[PDB]
Parts: structure tokens; sequence; C-alpha cells
């Protein structure tokens, strides 16, 4: 049925059945023994699911390569698979992605027998991308095709934002792109703006349901792509109002742990580039592959391990969770037991920023916790100290936590904060001197005045 | 051929192994050097086929010359085995 | 004789001779002052170190390889 | 160390060292700088030896700076008067570290004078030991039957801060 003119023209790939092999995907066999292209038929269609066929030997790779030239408009394309593996042992699904026709790189490699599951991948930028699923029935080499039970079933393939493809499903639109901050809505009939302090998601176009309000202690960016942190948090207490400042923490810092030897003599140490707030929500802390040049991920906190170099870059701060002094925020907590109790004793502040990427090791995803502290003796603009118990900070598996200490982190004291030492009227003389008793900045110290009694 | 393997700073058990029709590099983190000392009586070249599956392990092929005097890194290979060749002089060139 | 550079610069005097037989090298070296250090080694056929530091008389042993 | 100059034996030792990794492994040109004691006082001049105070920045505390003098006995052609070493002492309240020795910015090598080698040391302990009357008095007078006596402080160490006491008026 023809897509209505109201909805935007959307083309997507969906192959729930395999009675006819799609022209985009082609089959090829790479022999495991000789590592050469056999030119065989790696995968045989069964009408409902595609499985690996038996070649010269079970060790041979069964390649099914699907190539798309471009993407029709950093999650421009979210490809989803449904892989069901009846394989017995030595079961590898080398799902490789070729960015801009580069050398194939396996983003995810499942091991062992697994059930049907959905896996999503992110295409950072538009380019020619080929999805190749390589299967090896057995890692060990044995003579004869004695293992044909190891077959991988992929009966569903979904591709989003594809160029030159069929329109399997059409998404709705009002059809011009609404300005940033306005949620696209077809039933309304006009570009309608989201409420203030809310961020809109482009994955779900219709309605304001995808438009989500910002978290505590945050401000909305003009683009509404992600929330922005004002760097000044104000909370109410019975005594007075506490205004914790973090303006000086906008700049990035370079803190790395001590090198650690591997099982062999190789040594490594983790280095994180942290940008707490500021820059109008721009998370420019990026880690690149300088060693490759002889990619880059944009996040407030950047993860990279460098040997005595630039490898394993993954984003740590993609989505803002919340900002407040409470330990818990949207079900995310920091390991406060590792952080030593601060000397000042004021309630500690913690910042939360969760990364969007989800891996096999991190089923719940990568959530980053940043603990904020204030210390009067820290005369330096900022002293970021790694937790002693977890030098690498990866002991939690998904929560990476550092400790920052600076003078500016103390709350902005009110007027009544400074200690009063006014002298009373005896012998015709009185003195009024005011000085601080945890205060940060604020009005200068008032001078003394003399008056007759 | 001298299959010298040394730790970069035990991996002594990890070195370039004669897997079969092809030799195989060590997967773990160590420096496995395959060196050949051949005295070329005439100017010539070397032609060897090298498979570069992944960028995790780097490949270096430099022929040090007669005086021990020393683009060394080999680019990744996709699809086929690919082909490599460099020029050699009349000196006692030692391939590594 | 030949003179070393009085500057603080690394100047090397290299000879690549192919010994068909095992032999030695016998050379006289003058060391007036310790300001300039003297290094003398032999690198075997696989470029490799075969002690290193030194009118008097000096001599070392060489192998059948293309000693440099 | 009971006068033992174990830092050639001198209180201040002069040695220029090239990087060891660049060489391939460093300790050369050792000469003693502090063999004879000249004098110790806050005055700039002592036995005809002065320090280049113009190179040292004015201290933040503002108290009269201290300078230590130790002259080496060796006399060379370049140094007809001999090697005399000047050490400038300063105190800074914000120097929470036990000691921060900072080289003169104008003369990085410290050999611009030719015979006078001078460094700058800053630490909290360098401040003078304040007396009893140094701490500021903020005693409250007797009005409405209540009075408070609180004492608080450039002082270094000394007697602890006295606590407040309450007494009827
Ligand atoms: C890529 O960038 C530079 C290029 O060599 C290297 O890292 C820097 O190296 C310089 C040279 O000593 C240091 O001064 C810098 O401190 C290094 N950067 C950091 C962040 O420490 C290295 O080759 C690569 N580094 C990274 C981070 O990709
Ligand atoms: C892929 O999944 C998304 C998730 O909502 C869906 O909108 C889209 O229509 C799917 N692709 C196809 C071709 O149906
Ligand atoms: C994506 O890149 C391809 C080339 O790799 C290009 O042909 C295509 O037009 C691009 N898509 C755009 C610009 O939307
Ligand atoms: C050290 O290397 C030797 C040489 O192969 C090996 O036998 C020994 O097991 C190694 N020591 C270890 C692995 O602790």
């Amino acid at each position: 049925t023809h897509c209505p003119a109201g909805t935007e023209p959307a083309v997507g790939f969906e192959y729930k059945w395999w009675n006819t092999l799609p022209s985009n995907m082609e089959t090829t066999v790479l022999s495991g023994i000789n590592f050469e292209y056999k030119g065989l038929t790696g995968w045989e269609v069964a009408g409902d699911h595609i499985y690996t066929a038996v070649g010269a030997s079970d060790n041979d790779f069964m390649i099914l390569t699907l190539v798309v030239p471009g993407f029709r408009p950093k999650e421009v394309a979210r490809i989803t698979f449904v892989f069901e593996t009846i394989c017995s042992v030595n079961c590898e699904l080398y799902f490789m992605v070729g960015m801009n026709s580069r050398t194939n790189t396996p983003v995810e490699t499942w091991k062992g027998t697994k059930g049907k599951q959905s896996y999503t991948y992110t295409i950072e930028e538009n380019a020619t991308v080929s999805f190749t699923w390589a299967f090896q029935r057995t890692t060990l080499h044995e003579t004869g095709r004695k293992y044909t039970n190891d077959v991988a079933k992929i009966y569903s393939i979904n591709v989003t934002n594809v160029m030159g493809g069929v329109a399997s499903y059409c998404r709705p639109c009002a059809c011009t792109s609404c300005p940033a901050g306005h949620y696209i809505n077809r039933d309304s009939g006009t570009c309608h703006l989201c409420p203030s302090n809310t961020i809109l998601k482009a994955h779900q176009p219709y309605g304001a349901q995808a438009c989500v309000p910002c978290g505590p202690g945050t401000k909305n960016n003009k683009i509404h792509s992600l929330c922005y942190n004002d760097c000044t948090f104000s909370r109410n207490t019975p005594s007075r109002i506490f205004n914790y400042n973090f303006s000086a923490l906008a700049g990035t810092v370079s803190l790395a742990g001590v090198p650690s030897f591997t099982s062999k003599g190789l040594k490594y140490f983790h280095h994180f580039t942290l940008s707490l707030c500021g820059n109008q929500g721009k998370k420019m802390a990026v880690c690149t592959d300088n060693v490759t040049d002889l990619k880059s991920v944009t996040a407030y906190v950047c993860q990279v391990v460098i040997i005595p170099v630039s490898s394993q870059p993954v984003s740590l701060a993609d989505r803002l969770v919340g900002v407040s002094t409470d330990m818990t925020l949207e079900g995310i907590v920091s390991p406060v037991e590792l952080f030593h109790p601060e000397t000042s004793g004021i309630p500690d502040i913690v910042f939360f920023f969760r990364s969007n990427d989800v891996t096999q090791s991190c089923s719940s995803g990568r959530s980053t916790t940043i603990r904020l502290r204030c210390n009067p003796m820290k005369a330096a603009p900022g002293t970021l100290r790694l937790p002693s118990m977890c030098s690498d900070g990866t002991c939690d598996g998904c929560n990476f936590h550092f400790l920052w200490e600076s003078v500016a982190a103390c709350p902005l004291c009110s007027a009544s904060d400074y200690h009063t030492f006014v002298s009373s009227c005896v012998a015709g003389i009185q003195k009024t001197t005011y000085m601080w008793r945890l205060c940060s900045g604020g009005i200068s110290l008032p001078e003394q005045r003399v008056t007759i009694c | 051929f001298a299959s010298l393997s040394a730790n970069l700073e035990n991996c002594t058990s990890s070195k370039w192994v004669p897997r079969g029709d092809y030799i195989a590099s060590n997967t773990d983190e160590c420096t496995a050097t395959l060196m050949y000392a051949v005295n070329l009586k005439q100017s010539g070249t070397v032609n060897f086929e090298y498979y570069y599956p992944d960028s995790s392990i780097i490949f270096e092929f430099f022929v040090q010359n007669d005086q021990c005097q020393p683009s060394r890194w080999m680019k990744t290979t996709e699809k086929g085995w690919e082909f490599h060749s460099v020029e050699l002089n009349r000196g006692n060139n030692v391939l590594y | 004789y030949i003179a070393s550079n009085t500057d603080e610069c690394t100047a090397t005097l290299m000879y690549a001779v192919n010994l068909k037989q095992s032999g030695t090298v016998n050379f006289e070296y003058y060391y007036p002052d310790s300001s300039i250090i003297f290094e003398f080694f032999v690198q075997n056929d696989q470029c490799q170190p075969s002690s290193r530091w030194m009118w008097e008389f000096h001599s070392v042993e060489l192998n059948r390889g293309n000693n440099v | 160390n009971q006068g033992k100059k174990m830092a050639v034996t001198a209180y201040v030792c002069q040695v220029v060292i090239i990087p060891s990794e660049v060489m391939g492994y460093v300790s050369s040109q050792p000469v003693s700088l502090a063999d004879r004691l000249v004098g110790v006082s806050t005055d700039m001049t002592l036995e005809g030896i002065v320090s280049p105070v113009e190179l040292f920045h004015p201290e933040t505390s503002g108290i009269p700076d201290i300078v230590f003098f130790f002259r080496s006995n060796d006399v060379t052609q370049s140094c007809s008067s001999g090697r005399s070493t000047t050490i400038r002492l300063r105190c800074n309240p914000m120097k929470a570290a036990p000691g921060t020795l900072r080289l003169p910015s104008m003369c990085s090598d410290g050999t611009c004078d030719g015979c006078n080698f001078h460094f700058l040391w800053e630490s909290v302990a360098a401040c003078p030991l304040c007396s009893a009357s140094d701490y500021h008095t903020f005693v409250s007078s007797c009005v409405a039957g209540i009075q408070k006596t609180t004492y608080m402080w450039l002082c270094s160490g000394g007697i602890s801060l006295p606590e407040q006491r309450v007494t009827i008026c």
C-alpha cells in the first residue's frame, strides 16, 4: 500500500523470509586451511531463515556480505539482527563492519551456542558500509565434514536510513524539518515546539513522547539534542540555600593511573579525559587512534588506555542522567565506599552521565559516575585523584569513577555565614569585625567601623 | 631462518610457528622476529605473500643492509593474500 | 693516524669486511683524555652485538660472518 | 647534621647532568659550592657578599627576607675572588608543602653572576616563631551579662590557639 503523503518517504530493509535471496547480500566461502576465497555458496536459504552451508571443511568461513552504498537521512543507521545459533562448540559470529570501505573490523564476536537475540549497531557517519557475518563451525581443524549441525540462523534483518532501497515502512512527518527544539508532529499539522527544559529524540518522530524533559540541575540546549549543565547547582537546606559552583571544572584534564604489567612484560595504564560541564553541552573530549596513523568518540568523559599508544577509545558520557548531591539518581549510584571521607564534611556532590553504547559485558550499558568533593587546602584550581582501591576504575565493569577535589566545589555561602565578633559598648568603644567561620567566593570580607557609644 | 622471540619492555614460548603450508605469528603481546641472513651476490628483490587479517598485530618487514644501516610498516590486506616486494642491494642484506 | 672529532658529536668509523676465516683485528688507539669516550664493537652477520668500551695495543676476536 | 656537608663535600653541590636516556644509559663537572660559612642573617650583605635580590620576585608575605651565605674555598682563574654561594630564604603561607625550592627565572642556570650561584626556597616553616601578643584579640565586653574571649592569629608554629571561656559579668 502506498505511503500517505503526510508521512515522510522512508525506505528500509526487512527480510523476515528468505524464499528469494536479496540482491544486496552475496555468499562467499573462505577456506580456513588456506585462507583463500573458495567462491562457494556459504549460506543456503531455507525460506524462513538463512544458515551456514557445509563447504570443503567445517573450519571454512561462511561469509554473507551485504553492501549498501550510502545512508539516506551519531545513530544515523541502527541495524538490528535476530541471530539464533544451534551450533555446538567453537561457535563464532564475526560480524564485521567496513566503514567507508576500510578493512573489515569485527565490532562484536559472539562465542558459543546462543539463542535468538537482537543486536543493534551505530553508524557514526555516512559512508559505504558492508555487514559481513563470518561463521566458523570449529576452531580446531579435523579431516572431514563431520560437523554440519553448527548452523547460525538469521531470519530477521532490519536496516534503517538506507539509500536506494524499498520502502518497507514509512515514518511520519508534519514535509519540512522543524527547527531544533520543535517536535515533528503530523496530526498537529504545524511545527510544534517542545516545552522548555526538554530534549527531543529523533528516533521516534511523531508526537512529543520522544521529547523527554531534562534531569535535575540541568538546562536544555538550543538544539534539544542533549541537556546542558549550568555548572552551578543550587539546592535548598533548612539552614540556608547551598550553591555549589563547578565553573572552573569545564576545562578538560589529563589524569592517568600507574602502569600495570600484563601477564607478560607488557605494561598499560588508563587515561580518561573528563569535561564536567560547560561549552553549551558540547562533549568535545574525544579519543582518537593516533597509533593507527603511525576512531574518535564524542563524550564528556572519554575512555582510552595508552601504553608507554592511542587504542581502545569508547565514549563514557553520551546521555545525561542527573546532577544532585544524592547518591542515587535514576537508579545509578557511585561506589562511595572507595572514595575516602572528605575533610570538609559537607554533603558530597556526584555527577552522572551515561553512555549510550551497550555491549555484551555491559547489559545495562555504560554508566559513568563522577564524584565531586571540596577541600579547603586544595589551593590548586583542581586536583582530580583516582580511587585508590580501583586504580583502573573498571572494577565495577560498567561504572567508571574518579574523584575531583577543588576549592570552587564548595557551596556559595550566604550573608549570615561569616562569624560575627562584634564588640559591645563598654567604656565608650565598640568594634564590629566579620569573618568566615566552607564558604566559597561570595561577597568580600567586610571591614571594621568605629562609632561612639 | 632465526626465529628470535624477545619480550618487549614469559613469551619465549610464543614465536613465529611453522603452522603448515604457511608460518604463523604469535597472537599474544610479544616481539617475535623472523630473521634471514642471505648474502646477495647480485642486486635483487624479495617477493613474499603476507596475510594481514587484523590491525591488532602490526607487521614490520625491513631489510637491514650491509653496514647494519637501516615505510617499514606493512598496510592491511583485505580479501586476497596480497603481494609485497622491496629492492635489495649487493650487500649482506638480513631480512627481518 | 686518524683523529676523532673534538666536538660533542657522534662520529662513527665503520668498516664492513667479510672474513672468510676466523681472525682478529689489531689496532693501536690513543686515549689522551677521558672527555671523549671510546666505543669499539663487532656486529656479526645477523646484525647483532657479538667489552664495548676501551700508544698501547688492543685486539679482539672475530667470527666467520660478515663482521662490521 | 652537626656541620656535616655530605651533599666533593659541601652543603651545596654543583653538578651538571645530561639526560641519561639520550646518552644511552651522566654525572660530570662536580665542584664544591659551600666549603666555608660566611654568615647567616636577614641583611642582604654579610662579609662583603650579597645575593642578586633583583632576580628574586618580591615575596607575598612581605616579612624581611632571610639569606644564607656559604663560600667555597676553591679559587679558579674565572673566579679570582673564589666561589661564593648565596641562598635566599623566603616564607609563604600558601606553601603547604614542607619545602618548595624554585630556581630564579631570570637566571635559569644560576651561573649568570659567574661566581654566585643562587636558588630560592619557600616553605611555611621559614616564618618567624610568633610571640604571645601576636594573635589578634577579639574579646567581647560585658553587656547584658555576657562576654566572650576568643584569640586567633605570618606566625609559624608556637602555642596552640587558645579556646574561648565564659564567665559571668
Ligand atoms: C597522538 O598524539 C601525540 C602525537 O605524538 C602523542 O601523545 C602526545 O605526545 C606528546 C609528545 O611527547 C606529549 O607531550 C603529549 O602529552 C601526548 N599526549 C597526551 C594526551 O599525553 C601520541 O602519539 C598520541 N597520543 C594520543 C593521546 O592519541
Ligand atoms: C526497524 O526497526 C524500527 C524500530 O522502530 C522500525 O521503526 C523500522 O520500521 C524497522 N525497519 C523496517 C524496514 O521495518
Ligand atoms: C554517503 O556516502 C556515499 C559515498 O560513500 C555517497 O554516495 C552518499 O551520497 C552519501 N549520503 C549522503 C550524502 O546522504
Ligand atoms: C619463563 O620463560 C621460560 C622459557 O620458555 C619458561 O620455561 C618459563 O615457564 C617462563 N616463566 C614463567 C612463565 O613464569
